[PDB]
């Protein structure tokens, strides 16, 4: 049982650190994905312009 | 002659040794050994400056 903590232990903050690691991932993507979406504004203005 | 002093030399010694580890160690968590043991041991045999 002592092995069993020290075990699950490493499972846990295993699993912590990939769900940070998710957190930058969908943080990160979340803000490209803004900043892209704005870029074709700067187009879809033009565009819309021509319509 | 101080040489001929202990008569095993080296029972002497790793008596000691093996004590003072032995009983350092029971004092360490097995994880906390396992990652530490270089100093551990190098610590429980020579007085920690």
């Amino acid at each position: 049982l002592a092995i069993e903590i020290t075990t699950n232990s490493q499972e846990a903050a295993a699993k912590h650190e990939a769900q940070r690691l998710e957190q930058e991932a969908r943080g990160r993507l979340e803000r490209q994905k803004i900043l892209d979406q704005s870029e074709a504004e700067k187009a879809r203005k033009e565009l819309l312009e021509l319509e | 002659a101080k040489l001929f002093s202990v008569p095993d030399f080296v029972g002497d010694a790793c008596k000691a040794i093996a004590s003072r580890v032995r009983g350092a160690v029971a004092s360490v968590t097995f994880d906390d050994f396992h990652k530490n043991s270089a100093r551990i041991i190098r610590m429980a045999v020579f007085g920690f400056e």
